[PDB]
């Protein structure tokens, strides 16, 4: 099971970091996908991190500098999204992944919206 | 100018896991944008740098490598692993900055009955150190056994051509990364 | 690797209702399919487009050839339908088609 942070809202221009903690198996030996879920629209893949190395195969489609880091101490992955902006007020999901090319996202985080407005 | 990534990605043949195509490269400008607009691989896992970032970062030398593995076995290629390919045939250095590409090889490296020309090195007197190459068949028998590449086998036992990059700006000069 | 499977669904329930994953030129044997519920983190239903993972009632089967695949929800009721997304594979940006919402009488 995966656990995200709560729902959040921010300003344009700056950045944000979100997290996801894991339970029930060997974290360090299982990928973690990060997937954006649009506002009232379809899906879009944004990347994934291996827990053990910076296996940050990063879809280009949006280059908002969507950096992935992680930590095997607390068993928590961090998604550092930069250039917060209109196209980003969506629900991001960590996701459990196969360790190599059997990729499937079946176990997820709660899903967290990152709203973008003109102010708080 | 450029320098031809084609001859490793867009080539025809493939080198083995112990005899793998090592290729230092430099004095270039490289359109990684081509690597992106290909959209043909299976995995493009990039360590220590993000694909957009390796574009706009200094590169002195490269260490491109071309070979093949059996599908599942691509899991072995990562810092800190064990297995035939993971240790007894190669090892990903732990001071790394380059990054890895891999994809199926069905209608190039497979056929009915399968292919045999690819040979691993199943044993070794020494698990190949980071990036080293024991192109012999030393005893531990000669351990180089082939892999079957069948359309009906497991997909993790389908053949996957791997091409690795390994960057090195130790103190060597400029002339890479393009723009 | 663009996918355009099925805009949405409108059909009497309990029928063998098909959603047609029309894959682009890229014929990738692998795939996946996930069930989404309103404001609910979806879950993958069809693994590899042919194998069943543990915990799925057999109401919806998955199949297909080469590029073009399909998911036939057999005898679906008013208890199960939501959105159903298709999940591409090996081709590097693992794109997800615009999904299959399921509405029924």
């Amino acid at each position: 099971q995966l656990v995200q942070s709560g729902a959040e809202v921010k300003k344009p221009g700056a950045t944000v970091k979100i997290s996801c903690k894991v339970s029930g198996y060997s974290f360090s030996n299982y990928y973690i996908h990060w997937v954006k879920q649009a506002p009232g629209k379809s899906l879009e893949w944004i990347g994934y991190i291996d827990p053990f190395n910076g296996g940050t195969s990063d879809n280009l489609k949006f280059k908002g500098a969507a950096t992935l880091t992680a930590d095997t101490s607390t068993d928590t992955a961090y998604m550092e999204l930069s250039s917060l902006r209109s196209e980003d007020t969506a629900v991001y999901y960590c996701a459990r992944s196969e360790y190599d090319p059997y990729y499937v996202m079946d176990y997820w985080g709660q899903g967290t919206t990152v709203t973008v407005s003109s102010a708080s | 100018n450029l320098c031809p990534f084609g001859e490793v990605f867009n080539a025809t043949r493939f080198a083995s896991v112990y005899a793998w195509n090592r290729k230092r490269i430099s004095n270039c400008v490289a359109d990684y944008s081509v690597l992106y607009n290909s959209a043909s691989f299976s995995t493009f896992k990039c360590y220590g740098v993000s694909p957009t970032k390796l574009n706009d970062l200094c590169f002195t030398n490269v260490y491109a490598d071309s070979f093949v593995i059996r599908g599942d076995e691509v899991r072995q290629i990562a810092p800190g692993q064990t297995g035939k390919i993971a240790d007894y045939n190669y090892k990903l250095p732990d001071d790394f900055t380059g990054c890895v590409i891999a994809w199926n090889s069905n209608n190039l490296d497979s056929k009915v009955g399968g292919n045999y020309n690819y040979l691993y090195r199943l044993f070794r007197k020494s698990n190949l150190k980071p990036f080293e190459r024991d192109i012999s068949t030393e005893i531990y028998y000669f351990p180089l056994q082939s892999y079957g590449f069948q359309p009906t086998n497991g997909v993790g036992y389908q053949p996957y051509r791997v091409v690795v990059l390994s960057f090195e700006l130790l103190h060597a000069p400029a002339t890479v990364c393009g723009p | 690797i663009v996918l355009t499977q099925s805009p949405f669904q409108s059909v009497s329930p309990k029928e063998k209702v098909t959603i047609t994953c029309r894959a682009s030129q890229s014929i990738s044997s692998n795939l996946h399919w996930y069930q989404q519920k309103p404001d609910q983190s979806p879950k993958l239903l069809i693994k590899y487009a042919s194998q069943s993972i543990s915990g799925i009632p057999s109401r919806f089967s998955g199949s297909g050839s080469g590029t073009d695949f399909t998911l036939t929800i057999n005898s679906l009721e008013a208890e199960d339908f939501g959105i159903y997304f298709c999940q591409q594979t090996n081709f590097w940006p693992y794109i997800f088609g615009q999904g299959t919402k399921l509405e029924i009488l």
